[PDB]
RNA sequence: CACGACCUCAGCUCAGACGAGAAGACCCGCUGAAUUUAAGCAUAUUACUAAGCGGAGGAAAAGAAACCAACCGGGAUUCCCCCAGUAGCGGCGAGCGAAGAGGGAAAAGUCCAGCGCCGAAUCCCCGCCCCAGGGCGAGGGACCUGUGGCGUACG
RNA sequence: UGUCGGCCCCCGCCCCGCCGGGGUGCGGUUCCUCCCGGAGUCGGGUUGUUUGGGAAUGCAGCCCAAAGCGGGUGGUAAACU
RNA sequence: CCUCACUUACCCGGUG
């Protein structure tokens, strides 16, 4: 059942934490550091 | 332990039941006490300062009797698995090295400052 | 199904072949990809040749490729020993080595020993430190005139040497070529039945 | 393309070129080579005699490089050398004869089909037929064998 | 000493080993089907398969119900053609030793199956001792000669036919005997030989 | 007067053969003094398998053909049956010598 | 973020830090060999890399 | 007849870690059909497919020969071209069907066990001293039922 | 948009040079000596399956059960070579 | 080969 798999696969919901990994990946999973202040 | 008494144990395994006498084993460890391997607590003082000894381990005593450099080999009786020392009495007999079987692999281990020496 | 004279066709399309159909639409894209990989590799090994280590000259096995030579896998340990090159230093200077190959004849052995000697003369070795030129390292003059070698390292030449026109000897004209092969075939079949005597 | 297709001129015609009585259906006689012995026997026997049955011995691991033996006839024997070479030694028929190594050109056996020009020639091949050799011997020249 | 242990284990029908196999197969069937051994019963065979006396190498004794593989069909009803009516004389494609190491690696998810060896047999049981490795112990992660098993690519290698016992069932190897698994697996070869290579210019 | 043919007993392109030491892998399975000492020692510790023990019973009553058919049924190949029967005969000969 | 700034300063240099103060890169990334363990070389390949490393060379033709 | 050593086996919300699920196009290990074709049909075919189960990674698997070959010999693996709809398999019916060589892409090789030398020369934990890289503790363990160095078919 | 044009802020690879903590020599020997190997595994029988593999390609179950100038392979079963 | 014995394999029953 491809339709049943389509309705409840990853990406059909919020992806509260997986969408953040997508944003963190494009920056190299940078942690601990902060942008240079003004 | 009772199954070892019901079944016919082959002589290559039953040979470890006939161990050394309590009087003979007492004086045997008195001589081996003067050749105990040096502990690491005292071996550091031998290095930072500025010899016959026992050779433990079944792999060491095997190449020792093969080269007939061992003057006396002491085998334990409760070695499990027994295949580690099944060949030892026959190996020491063919090579002409006197071998004895004492009771307690732990007493051999305390002789070399470890848990169990084979 | 058969209408008139024609071949008995056998199309192997009785499985689910539509699930396994590889289209070559990225064929010109993998040519650009493989080309960029050679260029990217060439910069990483900038002084060293991009084609890799020097390959030996081997003979193709079967009788169909009898007279054909080919770039082999690696130089035999015997070929390195006859050239004064250690086993574990040949990889450091870009010489392909494989220990599986053997030399069944001296023609193949002498052909690669000369190839190894010709390579070591054309080899410009840089010192491990520029401030310390050691023995095996080349001179400071040849280091400046040392560029990356494109193409195969010492491509194999197929010398099309021609037998010179000789005068046909009278003993050569009396050679029965058909009878020689016909006797060789017959003696090779009756060889075992003759050894029983 | 589809511009010159026959289906473009069958628009409007009902049966689309497949008959009203006997319509075009899904395999009215079987799929593929079906019925080759029962109802397509006449077609198989008339156009493919020998299609059914076994003949000859089996060779399990047949390697085509073992039986590789390319042949060449005597009419194309001088094609392995340049035309000027064949002419230069025609004016010198008193012993200087060219050598045509057939092995290095890609052939093993030499067959005596065509006629050979009246020139002595040394032919090097792995195999020779009886008539190819005697035509080389008759025209002058030897048949050197090679392995 | 280890040389005499392997030659001693080759005389299995001798009264010396026949007694040991008799009394150990009895003891092994009094424990649970899955039971951790305190030390290898075969130190010679364990070292030969990659076992070391470091911290992180554990041994698990597995008792598998030996014999064939009965087709799990209800009342032997395989609805189909008579070729598939076999319910009894069906043999598992994977070895019994592979079932034992796959059963020890499933119960111990935090460990990786290194190898396995034979310790006993019976008319109903085959006993194997599996060598497992704690890939997060510092005595193993700091040893460069064994850091390979700490990689994520070796997760449950016993369940993918990568261990010696499971890799034997794959039919791989160099030669004319193994033309079915050219290209890695047999499905990699089947997919390559059944893929219609439609070129750009054809 | 004679050229190298591609057929017959002396077939092949004539080249000088290169002689060299064999591959070290080809010494596999050669009995050393230590390997013979270990197997002869354990032979004294273990004894003989039930099929080796009863095949020597057929060898002492001069039934080498029945001893061969029995060992061939046990170990399999006929080439392995001769080597086993030859070894059991050497052991049986060394027994009656003592 | 003022409280965690003191917490990351208090647990600095400690062997065991709270889970929320540890780098949350990725479950797979956190389980990889550290840069210390990746740089570890056995004494055999330390010698193999000392005298049998690839040389810098060039070939004329 | 308690006190010790050891073995084997337990307990813990003990100290510190690990596993689980998701996804699953590609990948690995199993399991497994029948529509369908054979103008019926039972082997065959469909197909070592669909579905089912397990396990991964950015690739996986494979892999440095118990290989190919029979030659003037090739030389890990993977992929492409060709081999080749060929050898062969098959109610020898329907159908099925590789491999060696050759040409290319890419190329990189290696570690143990064992064998026997080296005073276990080895490792972990804990508590620390200096600058991820180095040391220390008459601290606790692991280990001789074998850690490390040398060394693996090319000797 | 075109100009690897300009400016600004993060960030990386490789090579070279000095200083610092850990590194430890390797080759050639028609010379001596010593050592050299993966068992319920191979193989055999049988069964099922798989394969183009056909007196059995691979795999597995059960039985048998190794050897060490041995063992495997050499596309037809077998013995000898 | 067959029968009768042995208990420790294996099997069954009882029991807090
Ligand atoms: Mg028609
Ligand atoms: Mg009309
Ligand atoms: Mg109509
Ligand atoms: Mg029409
Ligand atoms: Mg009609
Ligand atoms: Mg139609
Ligand atoms: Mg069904
Ligand atoms: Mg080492
Ligand atoms: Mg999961
Ligand atoms: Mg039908
Ligand atoms: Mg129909
Ligand atoms: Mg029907
Ligand atoms: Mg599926
Ligand atoms: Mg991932
Ligand atoms: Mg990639
Ligand atoms: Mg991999
Ligand atoms: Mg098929
Ligand atoms: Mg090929
Ligand atoms: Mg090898
Ligand atoms: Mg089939
Ligand atoms: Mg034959």
């Amino acid at each position: 059942s491809a339709k049943a798999k389509r309705r409840s696969t990853t990406g059909t919901g919020r992806m509260r934490h997986m969408k953040v990994v997508f944003r963190r990946f494009r920056n190299g999973f940078r942690e601990g550091t902060v942008p240079k202040p003004r | 332990a009772i199954l070892y008494k019901r079944l016919k144990v082959p002589p290559a395994i039953n040979q470890f039941t006939q161990a050394l006498d309590r009087q003979t084993a007492t004086q045997l460890f008195k001589l081996a006490h003067k050749y105990r391997p040096e502990t690491k607590h005292e071996k550091k003082q031998r290095l930072l300062a500025r010899p016959p000894v026992l050779r433990a381990g079944v792999n060491t005593v095997t190449t020792l009797v093969e080269s007939k450099k061992a003057q006396l080999v002491v085998i334990a009786h409760d070695v499990d698995p027994i295949e580690l020392v099944v060949f030892l009495p026959a190996l020491c007999r063919k090579m002409g090295v006197p071998y004895c079987i004492v009771k307690g692999k732990a007493r051999l281990g305390r002789l070399v400052h470890r848990k169990t020496c084979t | 199904a058969p209408s008139r004279n024609g071949m008995i066709l056998n199309p192997h399309f009785h499985k689910d072949w539509q699930k396994r159909v590889r289209t070559w639409f990225n064929q010109p894209a993998r040519k650009i990809r493989r080309r960029k990989a050679r260029q990217a590799k060439a910069r990483r090994i900038a002084p060293r040749p991009v084609s890799g280590p020097l390959r030996p000259v081997v003979r193709c096995p079967t009788i169909r490729y009898h007279t054909k030579v080919r770039a082999g896998r690696g130089f035999t340990l015997e070929e390195l020993k006859a050239a004064g090159i250690n086993k574990k230093v040949a990889r450091t200077i870009g010489i392909s080595v494989d220990s599986r190959r053997r030399n069944r004849s001296t023609e193949s052995l002498q052909a690669n020993v000369q190839r190894l000697k010709e390579y070591r003369t054309k080899l410009i070795i840089f010192p491990r430190k520029a401030a310390k030129p050691k023995k095996g390292d080349s001179t400071e003059e040849e280091l400046k005139m040392a560029t990356q070698l494109t193409g195969p390292v010492m491509p194999i030449k197929k010398v099309h040497k021609k037998e010179k026109a000789r005068v046909i000897s009278e003993d050569e004209k009396n050679f029965k070529a058909f009878a020689s092969l016909r006797m060789a075939r017959a003696n090779a079949r009756l060889f075992g039945i003759r050894a029983k005597r | 393309p589809t511009k010159k297709s026959k289906t473009r001129k069958l628009r409007g015609h009902v049966s689309h070129g497949h008959g009203r009585v006997g319509k075009h259906r899904k395999h009215p006689g079987g799929r593929g080579n079906a019925g080759g012995l029962h109802h397509h026997r006449i077609n198989f026997d008339k156009y493919h005699p020998g299609y059914f049955g076994k003949v000859g011995m089996r060779h399990y691991h047949l390697k085509r490089n073992t039986t590789f033996c390319p042949t060449i006839n005597l009419d194309k024997l001088w094609t392995l050398v340049s035309e000027q070479t064949r002419v230069n030694y025609s004016q010198k028929p008193d012993g200087p004869a060219p050598i045509i190594d057939v092995v290095r050109a890609g052939y093993f056996k030499v067959l005596g089909k065509g006629k050979l020009p009246k020139q002595p020639v040394i032919v090097k091949a792995k195999f020779f037929s009886r008539r190819a050799e005697e035509k080389i011997k008759g025209v002058g020249g030897a048949c050197v064998l090679t392995a | 000493a280890y040389k005499y242990m392997q030659e001693l284990w080759r005389k299995k029908q001798s009264d010396v080993m026949r007694f040991l196999l008799r009394v150990r197969c009895w003891q092994y069937r009094q424990l649970s089907s899955l039971h951790r051994a305190p030390r290898p019963t075969r130190p010679d065979k364990a070292r030969r398969l990659g076992y070391k006396a470091k911290q992180g190498y554990v041994i698990y004794r597995i008792r598998v119900r030996r014999g064939g593989r009965k087709r799990p069909v209800p009342k032997g009803a395989t609805y189909g053609k008579p070729v598939h009516h076999g319910v009894n004389q069906i043999k598992f494609a994977r070895s019994l030793q592979s079932v034992a190491e796959e059963r020890a690696g499933r119960h111990c998810g935090g460990l990786r199956v290194l190898n396995s060896y034979w310790v006993g047999e019976d008319s109903t049981y085959k006993f194997f001792e599996v060598i497992l490795i704690d890939t997060f112990h510092k005595a193993i992660r700091r040893n460069p000669d064994t850091q390979w098993i700490t990689k994520a690519v070796h997760k449950h290698r016993e369940m993918r036919g990568l261990t010696s016992a499971g890799k034997k069932s794959r039919g791989l190897g160099k030669g004319h005997k193994f033309h079915l698994t050219i290209g890695g697996s047999r499905r990699a070869a089947w997919k390559r030989r059944n893929t219609l290579q439609l070129h750009r210019y054809r | 007067v004679r050229y190298p043919m591609a057929v017959g007993l002396n077939k092949g392109h004539k080249v000088t053969k290169n002689v060299s030491k064999p591959k070290h892998s080809r010494r596999r399975g050669r009995l050393t003094k230590h390997a013979k000492f270990a197997r002869d020692l354990i032979r004294e510790v273990c004894g003989f398998a039930p099929y080796e023990r009863r095949a020597m019973e057929l060898l002492k009553v001069s039934k080498d053909k029945r001893a061969l058919k029995f060992i061939k049924k046990r170990v399999g190949t006929h080439i392995r049956a001769k080597r086993k029967r030859e070894e059991l005969s050497n052991t049986l000969a060394a027994m009656r010598k003592a | 973020q003022t409280q965690k700034e003191n917490l990351r300063k208090f647990y600095k240099g400690k062997k065991y830090k709270p889970l929320d103060l540890r780098p949350k890169k990725t479950r797979a990334i956190r389980r990889q060999l550290t840069k210390h363990e990746e740089n570890l070389m056995t004494k055999k390949m330390q010698r193999k890399s000392r005298l049998y490393s690839i040389r810098k060379f060039a070939v004329k033709a």
